[PDB]
RNA sequence: CCGAGGGUAGGGCCCGUGACUGGGGCGAAGUCGUAACAAGGUAGCUGUACCGGAAGGUGCGGCUGGAU
RNA sequence: UGGGAGAGGGUGGUGGAAUUCCCGGAGUAGCGGUGAAAUGCGCAGAUACCGGGAGGAACGCCGAUGGCGAAGGCAGCCACCUGGUCCACCCGUGACGCUGAGGCGCGAAAGCGUGGGGAGCAAACCGGAUUAGAUACCCGGGUAGUCCACGCCCUAAACG
RNA sequence: CGAUGUCGGCUCGUCGCAUCCUGGGGCUGAAGAAGGUCCCAAGGGUUGGGCUGUUCGCCCAUUAAAGCGGCACGCGAGCUG
RNA sequence: GAAUGCCGGCAUGAGUAACGAUAAAGAGGGUGAGAAUCCCUCUCGCCGUAAGCCCAAGGGUUCCUACGCAAUGGUCGUCAGCGUAGGGUUAGGCGGGACCUAAGGUGAAGCCGAAAGGCGUAGCCGAAGGGCAGCCGGUUAAUAUUCCGGCCCUUCCCGCAGGUGCGAUGGGGGGACGCUCUAGGCUAGGGGGACCGGAGCCAUGGACGAGCCCGGCCAGAAGCGCAGGGUGGGAGGUAGGCAAAUCCGCCUCCCAACAAGCUCUGCGUGGUGGGGAAGCCCGGGUGACAACCCCCCGAAGCCAGGGAGCCAAGAAAAGCCUCUAAGCACAACCUGCGGGAACCCGUACCGCAAACCGACACAGGUGGGCGGGUGCAAGAGCACUCAGGCGCGCGGGAGAACCCUCGCCAAGGAACUCUGCAAGUUGGCCCCGUAACUUCGGGAGAAGGGGUGCUCCCUGGGGUGAUGAGCCCCGGGGAGCCGCAGUGAACAGGCUCUGGCGACUGUUUACCAAAAACACAGCUCUCUGCGAACUCGUAAGAGGAGGUAUAGGGAGCGACGCUUGCCCGGUGCCGGAAGGUCAAGGGGAGGGGUGCAAGCCCCGAACCGAAGCCCCGGUGAACGGCGGCCGUAACUAUAACGGUCCUAAGGUAGCGAAAUUCCUUGUCGGGUAAGUUCCGACCUGCACGAAAAGCGUAACGACCGGAGCGCUGUCUCGGCGAGGGACCCGGUGAAAUUGAACUGGCCGUGAAGAUGCGGCCUACCCGUGGCAGGACGAAAAGACCCCGUGGAGCUUUACUGCAGCC
RNA sequence: GAGCUAGCCCUGGCCAGGGUGAAGCUGGGGUGAGACCCAGUGGAGGCCCGAACCGGUGGGGGAUGCAAACCCCUCGGAUGA
């Protein structure tokens, strides 16, 4: 339940911040952090390749167990809930039988306490990680493998979620978060469960700072610059685009499809996406 | 106000030293051509 | 010291009046269409929503104070 | 105390029919629609039929002039949770009752916010007709919204 | 055009007279008072305010009167801007 | 002889401006050829969160001493950061290296690029981050945590003794971390003392005093004392920490758990080593056997890796510990002791500045620490003062205009003016009180008031201590006293009403624009299924992102509230396996050349032939667009109503003479004595209008309007006064400019505005203070305007290519 | 050439003092339980006043300057983009 402020600043109006009713631990685990270095946008040349990026909070990276199949049939506890600032949705912390430690990220409904387990045989519950050939039809999944062995790549935002529809061949059809209908392999892996973390959507960043906070610098708007520097720059005055509406670079930002039309996952998406 | 030159020994030698020079081909050509010239000195004098 | 009252400042209530604006009532013989009273020629009323020169219309849900 | 009927309410689950859509097959010069039409759709292969898939909402027969509830209102089926109500026995308390300004809660539809959802239906809107006109009735489309969650609204021919 | 700074204001004047006032007059449809019109006259005077960047103009309150023009539409090596 | 020519030299302006903060000076005595300027003294003034002190960077001898005064010094100079010479910087512990990693850099492996070169994991490099052993005093003309004294400590080597499975780049632990707020106890620092030590002092009317003045410490090894931090112990199992592993991780059991035990810090004490004032008298010595004690305040520093809350979730690696592998257990490590060994570089001096960056000894710029007291609510604010450091490297006069900075002003009080521009008013605190509106926070310091000093008396709580005294932080009551006046000096809001624009805090044209512009949360559309899209790159490779549609790219709109209408004909984009057009290629009716001939060679029609275009659809918070004439009502007027032409459709809501309205100062209304502005209305909107959003909107604003109050030198309308200049004298001494000049007025004339021509008038020669009408004055080869088959930025359905994409 | 300037990366540092007084918490009220109410505690914030520090609004000065952007009075931000 994201939480509101009372109007003491005109910032505090709107803003609202994340409940953190899940997180059980503070602190992160010493022996699962690198260093994340910020590149501010800028590539090895150190050309700005991204834009209006950099100046946001120093993060830990919490190294993230995307695999899973490495540690078939061996249980592990959910020892705690904790907050990851590299991504939306939470992590969960595994202490394995084995003594091995790993973060996933953490599904929906998970509780610390619970034990979870990977492989073939586990049971169709909240948190373990199976092939895709395994989980039954209709069961939302997560953390979803798109070639085999090669680690979880979809579903892993807050809140989001992929449905297993039906099954084909050795592929199975998975209903992505984004409305798409797509062949998947039936030995890539899946994680029963949606992310945690739904109310992420309806946070309210409330002011500029919060978004510098992030490392999001100020995004300039085209029309405002001059025409050395963008399409839409210029004008006596405001200035309808009065041309296609394009992008920094040329071409147009409104409705040109930009996927390659001769990509072999072609024949693996089976409709494109919704709404 | 603040002006353009703010001397600092470390910066000196490191952009415009003789290691500097010799690096790039750029950098030799200009070791070379102050050669040529008969510089008494090749790069800036930085105390260190 | 209290003290009629006077002054300064800020409030609350009331009355009169104001360019213009909102509908309302009324007014022998204006203009427009015909919504209602018959199944009133789309049964009608209704709360609501949207819409239209106007009466009204349509959606939703309800009423019979509806007809055969 | 022991029983009974019931779409009373809340949650989760889940079954089949029909519509639309997508896919495969098969098949061809029309389908659709009306008072008659036309817009519309169809040789870029529709309609009509078979198989396949997804998705939503609404629950045929039973179904009744029935039942339940305080009213609004509640109808596939399953289980969980929960109200009222009635009856029998004549066991207990001993007038503990009636009503009820205020207050509180509930409260069809439509509407409003924030998420989601979206088949069918459909204000608005567009088109075709009709007409003197037709900002309608009729036809082809079609956005809210109808649906889910939470929070508002608190209206009614909320009627017996 | 190897630059003659351009509106308005302020400051400081000075000049012209086709005279707003004051002085002298003739004519009058000049009884008086008060005007009208024309002639002589540049000595002096010719206000304070609201609006507008304004010059102008309109208004307010006055006044003997609230003149009109020239001086690089006088005056930025004098100010303002 | 001219090129605003080039190089140099030298004039003019001119003994002119100026001589660089208005913190300020005077005198005596020295020195010397010479003194406002150097030295010394006394007096005066200035800084004192600095204008004092300590680091850092940068500078690089500038430091100290003797010896100098040509040049440098804005004057002078005997002085100097100047000239000549000599001297001067001392470390195992300070900083850096022989340690560590960060971004980044480099780069065995590898990858890529015509060459040059670009990448790149490890590893290496890389620091103000981590790690690491010295504190106090004395000493020199000048270095001192460096020399020296006192007391401490580190590592390397080797020996000895005891102990132990020893052993590492390997494994693990640890190092190891944000922000706000913060406890306990200390220390830094400070205040007081009637106690302690001191050279003395008694004034000018009083005081020989519980008088005045000064000072009352600092460092310290082990023990101990107080305060903290860090830290479970054992056992069994164990498949994980890429070999191993008694360590670590995971599980089970008893045990110890506000504890404690151990360990590590800070503080105090601590043998001991030091320090020690005013004042007096030549830095010295004395003081002095100096004393060295008590009470209070009290850190933002210390204990610390402390506690709490929060979301934006807060480096690495080594040291250090633990684990074992090869190995080796005659070794090796650990502890203790002893002896020995311990290198390189920096160290002068300046350092908010006369030594650094600004061409200058330049009112400018420069990161860190210390920054004492009193009073004012507090404070690093303000006034004044300690320590300390200065009086700003031209002076002496005079007492004009004018200028700057400043003070006051009779009556009036915005009449000033583009505008109250500016300057007044107001001003901190405590108390009373406080409106519309509102998103319930606010608006609010709204507004408007009362209080404020000093004396005496009575008293409530809090901190220390003890529960008292004392000290100390908040108060409360009562009676009084003085002045024009008690935040008595200094620092310290003017207020209100009402529109426009933008929600807001923010951002911007460095050096004429701070705004209504940018940005902003928020809203929508669009792309992207991951080797994503997109971006940079020839590529490799990067970014995106070690992210995954609740995400990331692009675009417009710009909190919030209520809203966002009609047109898809055209342009775009999206969809469309048909048709049409379409290149290379295929195909080869048929011809052509040549050869005696097989042949060789050439041209070539039908038809198959992608993308794109055509065509069919969709699509507006895609590019965009949203009519004209005529007629009609029983006064008039006007048309709810109709007629017809056109369109892809003819502007809805809302708003409107507006940041938009041309006619225009539209008209009507309010305000005003008077109102082209303002506000409220009306609607013939030249030419509003719905995400280049439409209408509102509390709060906000150094935004732009209009009004009022207060108060004023803004004004009528000016006056006087202050200082810095101007002025005069001594010193130093520029500048732009400059064809030469012996350079008057009028009216004319002249290339059309004449000192220079004509005519006339006027005029002795040369200066000084002033003022600006002229010299079409000066600085600038007009920036407006045009011309050049000049240039450049930009645009697009101009032309033609190219990248990219298909 | 990024020793100025713009942005970013790594690592450090700075922000006197006063004022307002969010959530939460505890108690108390209320209730069937709740909501919510009151007091206290608490110490939130692109909060308020104001130095340092960062700015550069208005005006005056300066204009061959102390300065090729300065000086004075005034004013903006000052725990945060
Ligand atoms: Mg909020
Ligand atoms: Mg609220
Ligand atoms: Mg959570
Ligand atoms: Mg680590
Ligand atoms: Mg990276
Ligand atoms: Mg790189
Ligand atoms: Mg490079
Ligand atoms: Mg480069
Ligand atoms: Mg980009
Ligand atoms: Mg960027
Ligand atoms: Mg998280
Ligand atoms: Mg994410
Ligand atoms: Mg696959
Ligand atoms: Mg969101
Ligand atoms: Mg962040
Ligand atoms: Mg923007
Ligand atoms: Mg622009
Ligand atoms: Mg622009
Ligand atoms: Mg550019
Ligand atoms: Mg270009
Ligand atoms: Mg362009
Ligand atoms: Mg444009
Ligand atoms: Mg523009
Ligand atoms: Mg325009
Ligand atoms: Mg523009
Ligand atoms: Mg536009
Ligand atoms: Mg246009
Ligand atoms: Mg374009
Ligand atoms: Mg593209
Ligand atoms: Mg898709
Ligand atoms: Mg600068
Ligand atoms: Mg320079
Ligand atoms: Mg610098
Ligand atoms: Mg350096
Ligand atoms: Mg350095
Ligand atoms: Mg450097
Ligand atoms: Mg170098
Ligand atoms: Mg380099
Ligand atoms: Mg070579
Ligand atoms: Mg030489
Ligand atoms: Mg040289
Ligand atoms: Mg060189
Ligand atoms: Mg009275
Ligand atoms: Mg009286
Ligand atoms: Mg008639
Ligand atoms: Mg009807
Ligand atoms: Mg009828
Ligand atoms: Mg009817
Ligand atoms: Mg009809
Ligand atoms: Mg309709
Ligand atoms: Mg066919
Ligand atoms: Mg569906
Ligand atoms: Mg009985
Ligand atoms: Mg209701
Ligand atoms: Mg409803
Ligand atoms: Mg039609
Ligand atoms: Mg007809
Ligand atoms: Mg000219
Ligand atoms: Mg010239
Ligand atoms: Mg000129
Ligand atoms: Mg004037
Ligand atoms: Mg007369
Ligand atoms: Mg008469
Ligand atoms: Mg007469
Ligand atoms: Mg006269
Ligand atoms: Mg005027
Ligand atoms: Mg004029
Ligand atoms: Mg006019
Ligand atoms: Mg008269
Ligand atoms: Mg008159
Ligand atoms: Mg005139
Ligand atoms: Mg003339
Ligand atoms: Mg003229
Ligand atoms: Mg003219
Ligand atoms: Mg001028
Ligand atoms: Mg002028
Ligand atoms: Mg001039
Ligand atoms: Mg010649
Ligand atoms: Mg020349
Ligand atoms: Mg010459
Ligand atoms: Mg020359
Ligand atoms: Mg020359
Ligand atoms: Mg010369
Ligand atoms: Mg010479
Ligand atoms: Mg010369
Ligand atoms: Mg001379
Ligand atoms: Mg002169
Ligand atoms: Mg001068
Ligand atoms: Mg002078
Ligand atoms: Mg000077
Ligand atoms: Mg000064
Ligand atoms: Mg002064
Ligand atoms: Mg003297
Ligand atoms: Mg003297
Ligand atoms: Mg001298
Ligand atoms: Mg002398
Ligand atoms: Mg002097
Ligand atoms: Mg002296
Ligand atoms: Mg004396
Ligand atoms: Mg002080
Ligand atoms: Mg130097
Ligand atoms: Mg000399
Ligand atoms: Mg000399
Ligand atoms: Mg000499
Ligand atoms: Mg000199
Ligand atoms: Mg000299
Ligand atoms: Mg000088
Ligand atoms: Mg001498
Ligand atoms: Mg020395
Ligand atoms: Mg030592
Ligand atoms: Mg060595
Ligand atoms: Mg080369
Ligand atoms: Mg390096
Ligand atoms: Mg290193
Ligand atoms: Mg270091
Ligand atoms: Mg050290
Ligand atoms: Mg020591
Ligand atoms: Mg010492
Ligand atoms: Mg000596
Ligand atoms: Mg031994
Ligand atoms: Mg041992
Ligand atoms: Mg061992
Ligand atoms: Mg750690
Ligand atoms: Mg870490
Ligand atoms: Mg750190
Ligand atoms: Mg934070
Ligand atoms: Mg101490
Ligand atoms: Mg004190
Ligand atoms: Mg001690
Ligand atoms: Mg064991
Ligand atoms: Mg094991
Ligand atoms: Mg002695
Ligand atoms: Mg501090
Ligand atoms: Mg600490
Ligand atoms: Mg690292
Ligand atoms: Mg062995
Ligand atoms: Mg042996
Ligand atoms: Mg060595
Ligand atoms: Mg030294
Ligand atoms: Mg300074
Ligand atoms: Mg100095
Ligand atoms: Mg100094
Ligand atoms: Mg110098
Ligand atoms: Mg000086
Ligand atoms: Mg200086
Ligand atoms: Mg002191
Ligand atoms: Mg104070
Ligand atoms: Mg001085
Ligand atoms: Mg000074
Ligand atoms: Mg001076
Ligand atoms: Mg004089
Ligand atoms: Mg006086
Ligand atoms: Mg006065
Ligand atoms: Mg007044
Ligand atoms: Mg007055
Ligand atoms: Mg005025
Ligand atoms: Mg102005
Ligand atoms: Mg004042
Ligand atoms: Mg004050
Ligand atoms: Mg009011
Ligand atoms: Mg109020
Ligand atoms: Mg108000
Ligand atoms: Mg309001
Ligand atoms: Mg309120
Ligand atoms: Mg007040
Ligand atoms: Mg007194
Ligand atoms: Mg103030
Ligand atoms: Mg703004
Ligand atoms: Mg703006
Ligand atoms: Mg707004
Ligand atoms: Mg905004
Ligand atoms: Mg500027
Ligand atoms: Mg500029
Ligand atoms: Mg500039
Ligand atoms: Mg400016
Ligand atoms: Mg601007
Ligand atoms: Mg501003
Ligand atoms: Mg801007
Ligand atoms: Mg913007
Ligand atoms: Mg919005
Ligand atoms: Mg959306
Ligand atoms: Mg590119
Ligand atoms: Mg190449
Ligand atoms: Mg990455
Ligand atoms: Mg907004
Ligand atoms: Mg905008
Ligand atoms: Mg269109
Ligand atoms: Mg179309
Ligand atoms: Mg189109
Ligand atoms: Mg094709
Ligand atoms: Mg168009
Ligand atoms: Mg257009
Ligand atoms: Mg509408
Ligand atoms: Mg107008
Ligand atoms: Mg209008
Ligand atoms: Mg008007
Ligand atoms: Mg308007
Ligand atoms: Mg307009
Ligand atoms: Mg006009
Ligand atoms: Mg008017
Ligand atoms: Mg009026
Ligand atoms: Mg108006
Ligand atoms: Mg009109
Ligand atoms: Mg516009
Ligand atoms: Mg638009
Ligand atoms: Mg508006
Ligand atoms: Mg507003
Ligand atoms: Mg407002
Ligand atoms: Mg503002
Ligand atoms: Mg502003
Ligand atoms: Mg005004
Ligand atoms: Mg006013
Ligand atoms: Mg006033
Ligand atoms: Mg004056
Ligand atoms: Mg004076
Ligand atoms: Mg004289
Ligand atoms: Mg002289
Ligand atoms: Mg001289
Ligand atoms: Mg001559
Ligand atoms: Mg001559
Ligand atoms: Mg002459
Ligand atoms: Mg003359
Ligand atoms: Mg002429
Ligand atoms: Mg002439
Ligand atoms: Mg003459
Ligand atoms: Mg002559
Ligand atoms: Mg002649
Ligand atoms: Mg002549
Ligand atoms: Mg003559
Ligand atoms: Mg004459
Ligand atoms: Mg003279
Ligand atoms: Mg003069
Ligand atoms: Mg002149
Ligand atoms: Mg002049
Ligand atoms: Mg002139
Ligand atoms: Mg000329
Ligand atoms: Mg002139
Ligand atoms: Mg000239
Ligand atoms: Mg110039
Ligand atoms: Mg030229
Ligand atoms: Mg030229
Ligand atoms: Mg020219
Ligand atoms: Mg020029
Ligand atoms: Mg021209
Ligand atoms: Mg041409
Ligand atoms: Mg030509
Ligand atoms: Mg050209
Ligand atoms: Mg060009
Ligand atoms: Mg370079
Ligand atoms: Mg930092
Ligand atoms: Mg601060
Ligand atoms: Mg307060
Ligand atoms: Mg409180
Ligand atoms: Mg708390
Ligand atoms: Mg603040
Ligand atoms: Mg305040
Ligand atoms: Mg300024
Ligand atoms: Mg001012
Ligand atoms: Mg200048
Ligand atoms: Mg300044
Ligand atoms: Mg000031
Ligand atoms: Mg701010
Ligand atoms: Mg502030
Ligand atoms: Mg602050
Ligand atoms: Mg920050």
């Amino acid at each position: 339940a994201v939480k509101k402020f009372k109007p003491y600043t005109p910032s505090r109006r709107f803003m609202t911040v994340a409940d953190f009713s899940e997180i059980t631990k503070t602190e992160p685990e010493k022996s699962l952090v690198k260093p994340l270095k910020k590149t501010g946008g800028r590539n090895n040349q150190g050309r700005i390749t991204v834009r209006f990026r950099g100046g946001g909070h120093k993060r830990l990276y919490r190294i993230i167990d995307f695999k899973r199949w490495d540690k078939v049939g061996i249980p592990a506890k959910v020892a705690a809930i904790e907050y990851d600032p590299n991504r939306s949705a939470r992590i969960a912390l595994l202490h394995y039988v084995d003594g091995e430690k790993r973060y996933i990220i953490a599904p929906d409904g998970l509780q610390v306490g619970q034990q979870v387990v990977a492989g073939p045989d586990a049971p169709i519950q909240v948190g373990n990680a199976l092939p895709l050939r395994f989980i039954p039809v209709g069961t939302v999944v997560h953390a979803v493998e798109l070639e085999p062995k090669k680690g979880a790549k979809l579903a892993r935002a807050a809140g989001t979620s992929a449905q297993i529809q039906g099954r084909e061949g050795d592929y199975v059809i998975l209903r992505l978060p984004s409305g798409e209908l797509r062949k998947v392999h039936g030995e890539c892996y899946a994680t029963v469960g949606a992310v945690g973390n739904a109310d992420h959507k309806n946070i309210v960043l409330g002011k500029a700072g919060r978004s510098r906070w992030l490392g999001r610098r100020p995004h300039v708007r085209g029309a405002a610059m001059n025409p050395v520097d963008h399409p839409h720059g210029g004008g006596e005055g405001r200035a309808p685009r009065g041309r296609p509406p394009a992008s920094p670079w040329g071409w147009q930002t409104k409705g040109l499809k930009t996927r390659k039309r001769r990509k072999p996952s072609s024949r693996f998406i089976i409709a494109r996406r919704k709404k | 106000m603040k002006r353009t030159w703010q001397p600092n020994r470390r910066k000196r030698a490191k952009t415009h030293g003789f290691r500097a020079r010799m690096r790039t081909p750029g950098g030799r050509k200009v070791l070379k051509r102050r050669r040529q010239k008969g510089r008494w000195r090749l790069t800036p004098a930085v105390r260190k």
